[PDB]
This record gives C-alpha cells, sequence and structure tokens, in this order.
C-alpha cells in the first residue's frame, strides 16, 4: 500500500491528523468508536479546507461591507522580479 | 420408557436450539484486530513514507 506517502516519498499534506483518528480507532471499539469523531472531523478539514472556505466566506462577506478603512500591518504583493529588492 | 425416550429426545432438540442461538450470537461478536485483519502486523497505526521525515510530523 502507497497511503500515506507523499509525492515527493514522505509523508502527505493530511498524514498527522489520519495519524492521530488512526491512534483513536485503534485505542476504541466499535461502541466507543464515536468517540474517535472529532480526529476523523479534523482529518476531513485538512482534506477540504470546507471550514475554513466557511470562515473566509464570513470573513470577505464582512470586509466587502465596510466603508471603514483598515489599521494594521498589511499584505503587499510583489513582482517574483522584486523578490529582496529595496 | 416411552416418556423417557420422548423426553431424551426433546432434550437433544433443545441443545440444538440452544447451540443455533449460541452461534448466532458469537458470529455477531467483533472480534479483534489481529484476528480479523492481521496477527502479525497488528498495529493498525500507519507510518507513512521514511525519506524526508519530518521531525513533528508524528501525532498521537
Amino acid at each position: 500500500t502507497a497511503a500515506g506517502i507523499s509525492l515527493t516519498g514522505g509523508r502527505n499534506r493530511c498524514f498527522s491528523e489520519w495519524q492521530s483518528f488512526m491512534h483513536c480507532t485503534a485505542k476504541t471499539d466499535a461502541k466507543s468508536r464515536a468517540q474517535c469523531l472529532p480526529n476523523f472531523e479534523d482529518y476531513m478539514e485538512c482534506l477540504h479546507h470546507t471550514k475554513e472556505k466557511a470562515r473566509l466566506r464570513e470573513i470577505e462577506s464582512v470586509l466587502k461591507q465596510k466603508k471603514e478603512g483598515l489599521e494594521a500591518p498589511p499584505v503587499k504583493v510583489i513582482p517574483v522580479k522584486a523578490i529582496g529588492l529595496v | 420408557d416411552i416418556l423417557n425416550e420422548e423426553a431424551k429426545i426433546v432434550q437433544a432438540l433443545n441443545n440444538q436450539r440452544e447451540l443455533t442461538i449460541k452461534m448466532h450470537e458469537l458470529k455477531r461478536e467483533e472480534k479483534d484486530y489481529a484476528h480479523s485483519y492481521s496477527p502479525l502486523f497488528s498495529d493498525p497505526v500507519p507510518q507513512g513514507g521514511s525519506i524526508g521525515k519530518a521531525p513533528g510530523s508524528s501525532r498521537e
């Protein structure tokens, strides 16, 4: 089996969540198995980023509904040629 | 004698009924991972790929 192996032969992007969920399933039984629901949730989150996309949708909706200015250290986009300039 | 023989037959039939119910229940009992999947490599927890093994990727 190639499960857990990344494109470079190491551990794939979501290996940690999957391994913690597998630890959970190994320690519990069929009756207790639902106790492992959070771990599996985290695993699926890593796979698909669904809650993260929802949270970003919420933040962006509130952002585009604001005319007041933002005063925080910002993000700046630069050309690849300008990596390290100035 | 007729009553004794019939009672012995009925006892054997009840024994068969008990055995059938017992096998029905046992077949539905959940088995250990070693007995159901793998008896030598019995740890379900994977290790993944070994090439770029990153300190901190292991999580219990």
